[PDB]
């Protein structure tokens, strides 16, 4: 430890600094030259990243602090030359001249005047002054104060300047500041400063716009109504204008389609429809735009070019249907899938296990009887005469005969083939399940054709019959993919006629609600009105409330505008039992993201009030609502809910906590893992008949499990106990619901990464629905079957103009790479090389290669794959 | 810049975490206790129902019976025998002889019968789980996997194909020939879907006498109680070589329980819903009543793929690692003496780490090349093969 | 603490209040074998020198082992012919260092103590290290696989110190290889047959006790035994 | 704690802290629902009063449970001390998940129902090889080969500390690894080293007791030792000398090769287990290689094959240096006129005539050790 004789610091660097006030006041040249030579001695011997005990930077602000502000602040006329040496060689030790408290004191040294990076041609690390004016003096100097003097005036360009400075200083993650100083940077108005850097994304590089792609999509997932408004067209155009593949519109576009304008997706519909260049990214684009996230699409694209640019809109309106039917028919054919029915195999040993045998004889088990029938021959596993289990029970439960012709809809699940020929030998029957559910499957079969299957020509064969229940179930089922006024015209006096009998007019709403997505509020108005003449004068059974409201809200879902509020809250601002119907629509609008803000008030409301059997069902859907918000968070509240909910109300409840706090994940998603899925069994391996435990006996999701394993030996114990009278339905229906067919598993809103691609509007009647008992075995049999049809799920293809190649595939998990050195990593599951045509994925992520160069999506689920092998 | 602020509103945050998440209880980590926040059911009825209103039944063996009147004699643990009566409450019947029922404490009278008994160490072999093998990667079977399926899982997929020809299908299989007779087994025990058991009857050798057999007769209880199950034996060479004994008693251990087993599959009343399938490593000196037709119909053999199936394996143990694109993968083949795929992905290893050795991440001929050469003349001198080569 | 007898009321099976052993000591109470001390030592004396530097040093002296910074020993072996003092000087060295003494014949009558299956015997470690002062004996073929068990498992492994055996044998030829890895073992040492000296000495030790008559000549009758041994 | 591992930026960008005060929004809202059930119903403490009430039903006198046999319809079959078994009843409190035959559960007193369970003070068998601490110094120590030796590091420890290389390389790490060679050369005290280095699991056991003079344990106690083994943590067993159950007999074993074959069969089968093989790699280490089973030697059970050679006398002068670094040795120390002496010496033999010569020097207390003191120390260690 020597200190002394080589310590030049403590002489040269001591004495010119305390003696620079003895230097500089009436001495013009021993100022600046002796400066200049500081300026020097700091930037030579420092930039060198080996000693950072460095002889001044060490030294030079034990005196040299009340010296440089003597220097500095107290000259007050550091004129032209000598300053840029002060604010070259005062500034590199100036965040070590000073405590930790810099975020406020960056200024005095550097503030006087910005220098002219020169003392960092060599040296890698005021960006944080910059910072400091934004965030807090830009803050309370434009907060209401939009345009002011200098503090906005110089500002702005400063931003801006420090913004081209951010990528043209290191090209290191410094890059990933400018969303740093964008969007903090005047936060509500991000469009007087995205709309200034967009500009320069342009020209500055064509390779790192995917970095900042994934962190501001990040920044938009969950997003404040004014920065989901902004920012994400802010981020949109980056594809249109900064780089020149435009491909990136139609999945990560869709999402500025409801909340930020209804007619912003269709003028970049638009704009797609201008660059159609060349054949390949514009079907891709518009693949999606009509059976992957929304629709009204078949009959979007038919005009003057139609031989087969513009003629891809038949193809993308059945043909692409089609397509995956010939690929169910020959694909799944190639794999394992023949037609069918091993489950009764299955519960073989349900007899030897500890005593005597065949004593299940349950009588409800044929609700899970047709189910042997629906379930089991999903997805194109077409059968003859295999529907005994759909035909005995169909002609032998009267209510029992629409299942057993239902699961026929879903034996020909989404086919188009043959409905008109399997369904006529079971039509002339005239019994009024056996028709309800065949007629109700002429709209199950081409559910998503939306062809002439069932317009006015199948189910109005049961509307002029006037059986009358189901005959707007399958046509505006069969019309779920499309929103054409004509059928809106063609049912709206369903409603309009005010039956006598509710069993109709209840999910009438329903039915003609979910065609439209949009304006026309004569829908809302006429059910409102019909709601106050008939929803007022009851305070009894929930039909009027499950059945009811819940067409208003899915006639106005996912606009984050605020506006359905002052509109439809105070259209049913009624009596509490009423008041039921207020405020669905008015969180029907916020799908993924989070504003929790919002969800405050899902627990400020009404959270006990100790619910003297007065708000039990208010707060039971209370907490349905709370549902949603949860089912995209970029990953930012998939825990928040199964913790949060868990330890409230599931674990504190009166009737919320015991009988609803379970439906969260049901309605979540399908996707399977130990935290929630295993969680129900908590409450399932504990039937607890005290509450209704069919709320407790009340497998709704996809995605093939081996959690057999504890549902068999629930059903092994449940020889003796674990009755069968109505739970012979349960047992084996919830045992057929998730692996109805291996695949046929991805609806759980996670498209691209996880755009909508809903999905809602068909399902949410069944999670709705099920409150509480009195339909487990007569008034459940319209939905408990074959409710949600919005099923899109394969995405590992090629899908040419040939299917030449097999594929280039190499399958990965969900990413997590958001700062990293150049080039980020993808993913770790880089083990399977193959060449399959497999299953979707639910955490999947697929990484080609084989110099295809994917020119295609670089991001769709149907990868398209353009190639060039420029790579010799 | 707010790196202190964030990490203390982070870290405070999540110690307020813990201070509710403790509100609520999940301390006291307990020796057996419900999570804290769980167990609550249990409060008030149940707690004074299951121990109020129910009694233990105590567990009881029967004897025998007679008609027309209950006077069953029942057999326990420690205590005596009793004559003994049951429960009206249950039906009169299925409290035959053989069997164990519930009996109370102090009325001594049957309430229920139980299961037979179970020993779980024999439970011990419930595999429950088909890992992730197909029969796609194990090609040059060609003759051999069709030949394993129809008398493997045919009859269960199509018990009429060969029922409307009447003809009764075979029964038994077993491997022989690092072949691949474990792996073509695997492959075979993923994809069924029936009560898949096996042993490694090395684990029958035990240290008492009988044990073993007694343990085999239950595994074959719990068999025929099951209604649709296929077994797998494992390398029972231990099981039993021969009955050559000579003088000195020895090996004796083993032979009963080879008896024992080999009855149980051959006349008086025999199995049922019953397949099987073992394998050796040298078949050279196994027991004649075991290859007694009934026991064992077929005898598909594993040898040296030739050169097409173990092209396909240098596919396979090669299409998921960074190579070269346009290698003549016939060559690699071409010096394959005789080996055995698990040398092929063995080769395949060596040449990568050859890879990972300095800094490359697409292979070369090259590095085929010194995988080769070593695997190959390098680690001849043992190689195993020979004397399994002779079976002997 | 563990192996605490203690009272409890029977009604209620209230731990009331408290009242056992060593196993160790029961073990050595089976064996009972000769404990003595080296005033008993009939000519065994640079044999005494070398078994004192060999066992005494490494305990009292961590320091100077590593101030000459060589490794220390483990392990010590002897021979010679039937009953010379092999085991003599083994009971004594270890008594006059207060080493437990502990030997294992690998019999089974002493071993419930120490496992209830006791599939090896390794498992005495466990009160090896536990009375730290102290040494197991091994006498005189599953003796020298034992030896190999023990030797091989406080290698470096087993940091623990004080812990000193020695195996017992005649003609040290016609034992396991196993036994002569030159590093494996430390040294051995040399018990001659009794010599004039030795003879005389040994005589004059086992008499002391007696009630002699005036006049003794132990050299006479030392001048008659030819060295049929020291027993 | 373990809330949400989306902490991917680990930057001071808006992503962390949101995170942050959004899961501070959630856990504040669920707090105050804890406290505002009880606000207007605490209607008990809860904190120790769902737990008195427990306390009061679980019997006082806690009997030793011994799990036996499961039915989770809260009700099996439960035994006693002695056997004299009956069919109590469970509850809910107990949480019914690590249920499994032959467990430490805790019984009721009057109807012996399930109070609860006990974990396992354990193991009187598993203590004897479960590691205490690193042994040893570093391979840097060892020197002399250190090829070999680097092929072992690849092997071994390159794989735990870079789970992405291989990946890259899109492969799984070898499965076996063995060392051979004469007696005496670096088989053990290199597998010190490596537990020197790792950070996992480690055991250590020799097959010469692997035999056991009963019938048929040996095998079992391979089976459960292997399952225990893979039970716990990244982890590498090793054996030592499986070759001396292959080459000796002891008369008191009971029979003979009748279980020799059957347990290395089991054994060896272990190794390949068709079932979850898990994580677990293997070493070897055997002086008499060439007349063992050559059926373990199959690839794929073992990988990395790897000879022990006799070290080079320009070596061996590395290996005197090193056994006299730290040593105030005298100044006469030639040590190439003593490396010739034994033309095939061991590293153990430097070793030996160190630590020897420094004995004679303590007898007669002097410190620095002369050259005679070498000349004694080779005539004594060698000459027999
Ligand atoms: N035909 C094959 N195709 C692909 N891999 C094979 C083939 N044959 C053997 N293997 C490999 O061999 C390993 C498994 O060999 P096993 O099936 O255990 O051998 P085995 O013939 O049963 O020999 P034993 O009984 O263990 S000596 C795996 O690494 C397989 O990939
Ligand atoms: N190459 C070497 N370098 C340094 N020291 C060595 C070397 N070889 C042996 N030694 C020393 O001698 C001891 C013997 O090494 P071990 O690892 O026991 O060899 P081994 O070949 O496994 O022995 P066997 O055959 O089981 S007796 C080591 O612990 C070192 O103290
Ligand atoms: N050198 C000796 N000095 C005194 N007594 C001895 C000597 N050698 C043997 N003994 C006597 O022999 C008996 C013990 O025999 P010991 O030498 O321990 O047997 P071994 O060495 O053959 O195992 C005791 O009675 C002991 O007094
Ligand atoms: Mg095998
Ligand atoms: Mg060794």
């Amino acid at each position: 430890m020597e200190e002394g004789g080589r310590d030049k610091a403590p002489v040269q660097p001591q004495q010119s600094p305390a003696a620079a006030p003895g230097g500089t006041d009436e001495k013009p040249s021993g100022k600046e030259r002796r400066d200049a030579g500081d300026k020097d001695k700091e930037q030579e011997l420092s930039e060198e990243d080996k000693q950072l005990q460095d002889e001044l930077e060490m030294l030079v602000e034990r005196l040299g602090e009340k010296d440089t502000s003597l220097y500095r602040p107290a000259l007050e006329e550091l004129r032209r030359q000598i300053r840029s040496s002060t604010t070259s060689m005062t500034s590199v030790p100036k965040p070590l001249k000073f405590l930790r408290p810099h975020y406020g004191k960056l200024k005095e040294i550097y503030e006087n005047m910005a220098p002219g990076k020169r003392f960092a041609a060599d040296i890698i690390s005021a960006m944080t002054m910059s910072g400091e004016r934004e965030c807090l003096k830009y803050r309370l100097v434009g907060s209401q104060e939009e345009l002011a003097s200098w503090g906005h005036e110089y500002v702005r360009h400063l931003a801006g300047e420090v913004a081209k400075e951010w990528q043209e200083l290191d090209d290191a993650e410094k890059v990933q500041r400018e969303p740093l100083l964008t969007l903090v940077k005047e936060i509500v108005p991000y469009n007087m400063a995205h709309n200034a850097e967009h500009e320069a994304c342009d020209l500055l590089m064509e390779i790192e716009q995917v970095d900042m792609l994934e962190k501001d999509i990040d920044e938009n997932a969950y997003a404040k109504v004014c920065l989901y408004l902004t920012s994400c067209v802010n981020y949109v155009p980056e594809p249109e204008n900064s780089a020149l593949l435009r491909c990136a519109l139609g999945v990560f576009r869709k999402f500025s389609r409801f909340p930020e304008a209804l007619r912003l997706a269709l003028m970049l519909n638009d704009m797609e429809l201008v660059e159609d260049i060349f054949t390949s990214c514009k079907d891709v684009v518009v693949q999606k735009q009509m059976a992957f996230m929304l629709g009204r699409h078949g009959v979007f694209l038919e005009l003057s070019e139609d031989v087969e640019e513009y003629e891809d809109l038949t193809e993308i309106m059945s043909n692409v249907q089609l397509n995956s039917n010939f690929l169910a028919l020959a694909r799944e054919l190639d794999i394992m899938e023949p037609k069918v029915d091993d489950i009764y195999k299955t519960h073989l040993e349900n007899n030897r296990f500890g005593g005597s045998g065949s004593q299940v004889d349950s009588a409800r088990m044929n609700l899970a009887s047709s189910f042997v029938n629906g379930f089991v021959n999903a997805a194109f596993g077409q059968d003859k005469l295999l529907t005994d289990d759909g035909n005995k029970w169909l002609y032998k439960k009267d209510h029992g005969m629409l299942s057993a012709a239902a699961s026929l809809g879903m034996i020909l699940l989404w086919d188009v083939d043959g409905g008109l020929t399997q369904i006529d030998k079971y039509l002339y029957s005239s019994e009024d399940y056996i028709k309800s559910g065949a007629l109700l499957a002429c709209g199950i079969v081409n559910s998503g054709v939306r062809n002439e299957c069932d317009p006015a020509l199948a189910l109005l064969s049961d509307y002029v019959l006037h059986m009358r229940l189901g005959s707007i179930f399958g046509l505006g089922l069969a019309y779920a993919g499309s929103n054409r006024e004509d059928v809106l015209t063609l049912l709206l006096p369903v409603m309009g006629d005010s039956k006598s009998s509710m069993e109709v007019a209840g999910v009438t709403a329903l039915a003609c609600g979910m065609i439209a997505v949009g304006s026309c509020n004569g829908d809302v108005t006429s059910t409102i009105l019909q709601t106050i003449m008939e929803k007022s004068e009851t305070e009894l059974k929930d039909t009027y409330a499950r059945w009811l409201p819940l067409g208003l809200g899915l006639n106005h879902l996912g606009k984050g505008e605020a506006i359905e509020a002052i509109l439809a809250a105070l259209e049913v601002v009624s009596e509490p039992f009423r008041s039921f119907a207020n405020t669905l629509v008015d969180v029907c609008a916020y799908a993924g993201s989070g504003n929790v803000l919002k969800v405050q008030q899902l627990l400020h409301i009404c959270s006990e009030h100790f619910d003297s059997k007065e708000k039990e069902e208010d707060k039971d859907k209370k907490e349905k609502k709370d549902k949603d918000k949860k089912e995209a968070p970029a990953d930012m509240g998939a825990h928040q809910g199964v913790a949060v909910l868990g330890i409230a109300l599931i674990a504190m409840g009166e009737e919320i906590g015991a009988e609803m706090a379970l439906r969260t994940f049901g309605h979540l998603l399908r996707y399977g893992e130990p935290t929630l899925r295993r969680a129900v069994p908590l409450a399932l391996a504990l039937i607890s008949v005290s509450n209704p435990r069919l709320n407790i006996l009340d497998s709704h999701d996809a995605d093939p499990e081996v959690s057999y394993n504890s549902i068999f030996a629930m059903g092994m114990v449940g020889s003796g106990t674990n009755n069968a009278r109505l739970a012979a339905m349960l047992r084996q229906l919830a045992q057929y619901h998730a692996k109805d067919p291996n695949n046929l598993f991805m609806v759980r809103l996670a498209q691209g990464l996880t755009h909508l691609g809903k999905g809602t509007l068909t399902l949410c009647p069944y999670h709705s629905d099920r409150q509480l008992m009195s339909q487990v075995a007569v008034a459940g049999l319209l939905t408990v079957l074959v409710s949600f049809l919005d099923v899109r799920i394969i995405l590992g293809k090629s899908h040419y103009v040939l299917y030449g190649l097999v594929a280039a595939m190499q399958p990965r998990m969900l990413v997590t790479f958001d700062e990293e050195l150049r080039p980020l990593p993808v993913s770790v599951r880089v083990g399977q090389a193959v060449d399959v045509v497999g299953q979707a994925g639910k955490p999947k992520t697929i990484t080609g290669f084989q110099t295809h160069t994917t020119p295609v999506l670089l991001a769709g689920e149907r990868a398209e794959l353009a190639t060039e092998e420029f790579l010799p | 810049t707010y790196s202190r602020q964030i990490k203390q509103v982070e870290d405070d945050i999540q110690q307020l975490l813990k201070k509710i998440n403790e509100l609520t209880g999940i301390k006291e980590s307990d020796t057996g206790l419900a999570p804290p926040a769980l167990w609550d059911l249990a409060a008030d009825k149940q707690t004074l129902q299951s121990e109020q209103p129910l009694q233990v039944a105590r567990c009881t063996k029967i004897i025998n019976a007679d008609s027309e009147d209950p006077k069953y004699i029942i057999n326990v643990k420690q205590f005596a025998k009793f004559v003994v009566d049951l429960s009206d409450q249950v039906a009169p019947t299925d409290i035959e002889e053989g069997m164990r029922v519930g009996v109370d404490r102090n009325k001594y009278q049957i309430h229920i019968p139980l299961p037979p008994k179970i020993d779980p160490t024999v439970t011990m072999m419930q595999v429950e789980e088909k890992p992730d093998v197909t029969y796609s990667d194990v090609g040059g079977c060609k003759e051999q996997i069709e030949k394993l399926r129809e008398v493997v899982e045919t009859p269960l997929l199509h018990p009429e194909r060969f029922v409307n020809l009447g003809i009764e299908p075979p029964k038994g299989v077993l491997l022989f020939g690092g072949t691949g007779k474990t792996l073509c087994a695997r492959a075979v025990a993923n994809r069924t879907d029936a009560c898949f058991i096996r042993v490694i009857g090395s684990e029958l050798v035990q240290k008492y006498v009988g044990e073993g057999a007694r343990m085999v007769r239950e595994l074959f209880e719990m068999a025929r109680t099951k209604k649709a199950c296929l077994i797998f034996f494992d390398e029972i060479d231990a099981i039993g070589g021969a009955r050559f004994d000579d003088g000195a008693g020895g090996d004796n251990e083993v032979q009963r329980t080879m008896l024992e087993l080999i009855n149980q599959l051959d006349g008086f009343d025999p199995r049922g819903n019953i397949k099987v399938l073992m394998a050796t490593n040298r078949p050279d000196t196994l027991d004649p009543a075991l290859m007694r037709p009934g026991r064992l119909d077929r005898k598909i053999e594993f040898s040296l793929p030739d050169l097409e199936g173990r092209t396909h394996i240098f596919k396979i143990h090669a299409r998921s690692m960074s190579v070269e694109r346009d290698i003549r993968f016939e060559l690699l083949a071409r010096l394959c003496p005789n080996s055995t795929g698990a040398e092929i992905r063995s080769v395949c290893t060596e040449a990568g780490m050859f890879a990972i050795r300095a800094r490359r991440k697409i292979a070369t001929e090259k590095d085929f090349l010194e995988a080769v050469n070593k695997v190959i003349k390098s680690y001849a001198k043992f190689s195993a093969t020979p004397r399994y080569m002779t079976y002997n | 603490t563990p192996n605490c007898r203690v009272a409890l009321r029977n009604d209620s099976y209230t731990l009331h209040k408290i009242l056992k052993v060593d196993p160790l000591v029961s073990l050595m109470m089976v064996e009972k074998v000769p404990d003595s001390t080296y005033e008993m030592i009939g000519g065994l004396d640079k044999q005494i020198k070398e078994i004192k530097e060999v066992i005494e040093l490494p305990v009292k002296h961590p320091e100077l082992f590593e101030a000459l910074g060589i490794a220390q020993p483990k392990g010590v072996l002897l021979y010679g012919p039937p009953g010379t003092g092999k085991t003599l000087l083994a009971r004594a060295v270890a008594h006059h260092t207060d080493c437990t003494f502990i030997r294992v014949s690998g019999s089974e009558l002493v071993q419930k103590f120490i496992g209830e299956g006791a599939r090896m015997v390794r498992e005495l470690f466990v009160m090896a290290r536990e009375h730290a002062p102290s040494i197991i004996f091994m006498d005189e073929s599953e003796v020298q696989r034992t030896m190999l068990e023990l030797l091989n498992q406080l290698d470096g492994f087993e940091a623990t110190k004080n812990i000193k055996v020695i195996m017992a044998t005649n003609r040290i030829d016609i034992l396991d290889s196993a036994l002569l890895r030159p590093g494996r073992i430390d040294r051995k040492i040399e018990f001659p047959p009794p010599n004039e000296e030795a003879r005389l000495d040994i005589l004059k030790i086992h008499s002391r006790k007696m009630n002699l008559t005036r006049g003794i000549n132990l050299r006479k009758i030392a001048e008659l035994m030819p060295g049929a041994s020291g027993a | 704690a373990s809330k949400l591992p989306l902490v991917t930026p680990h930057t001071q960008c808006r992503l962390k802290l949101l995170k942050l005060e959004r899961i501070k929004d959630y856990l504040l809202m669920e707090e105050e629902f804890i406290r505002n059930q009880e606000q207007m119903k605490p209607l008990e403490e809860k904190q120790e009063e769902e737990r008195s009430k427990v306390d009061d039903l679980r019997g006082t006198p806690m009997s030793v449970g011994t799990l036996e046999e499961i039915i989770d319809d809260n009700h099996a079959i439960v035994s006693t001390s002695v056997g004299s078994e009956h069919y109590v009843s469970i509850l809910s409190f107990v949480d019914k998940d690590l249920l499994e035959p032959g467990c430490s559960v805790l019984l009721n007193h009057k109807v012996h129902a399930v109070i609860g369970v006990l974990m396992d003070d354990t193991d009187p068998l598993v203590t004897v090889m479960k590691v205490e601490k690193a042994p040893q110094e570093t391979y840097a120590d060892i020197g002399g080969l250190d090829n070999q030796i680097q092929e072992i590091k690849e092997s071994v420890e390159l794989p735990l500390t870079h789970p992405e290389y291989y990946e890259e390389m899109g492969i799984k790490p070898p499965k076996g690894v063995i060392l051979y060679g004469p007696p005496g050369t670096g088989k053990t005290l290199l597998a010190k080293a490596v537990a020197n280095q790792t950070s996992a699991t480690f055991l250590r056991v020799v097959g010469s007791e692997l035999i056991q003079k009963y019938l048929g344990d040996g095998p079992k106690l391979v089976r459960e030792l292997f399952r225990v083994a893979e039970e716990h943590a990244p982890s590498i067993v090793f054996i030592d000398e499986i070759d001396a159950i292959g080459t000796k007999r002891y008369d008191s074993n009971s029979g003979g090769e009748r279980e020799i074959q059957r347990t290395m069969l089991e054994l060896l089968n272990q190794l390949d287990g068709f079932d979850s093989r898990g994580d677990v790699k293997v070493i070897m280490a055997t002086n008499r290689i060439e007349t063992l089973d050559p059926a373990l030697i199959r690839p794929g059970r073992i990988d990395r094959k790897i000879e022990f050679p006799l070290p080079d006398e320009k070596t061996k002068k590395r290996i005197f240096q090193i056994h006299t670094s730290r040593m105030t040795l005298a100044d006469d120390v030639t040590l190439d006129d003593l490396i010739m002496a034994k033309d095939d010496l061991s590293g153990a033999d430097i070793k030996a005539i160190c630590t020897e010569a420094g004995l004679m020097a303590l007898r007669e207390r002097r410190m620095k050790v002369t050259n005679e003191d070498f000349k004694k120390s080779k005539e004594n260690v060698l000459y027999k």
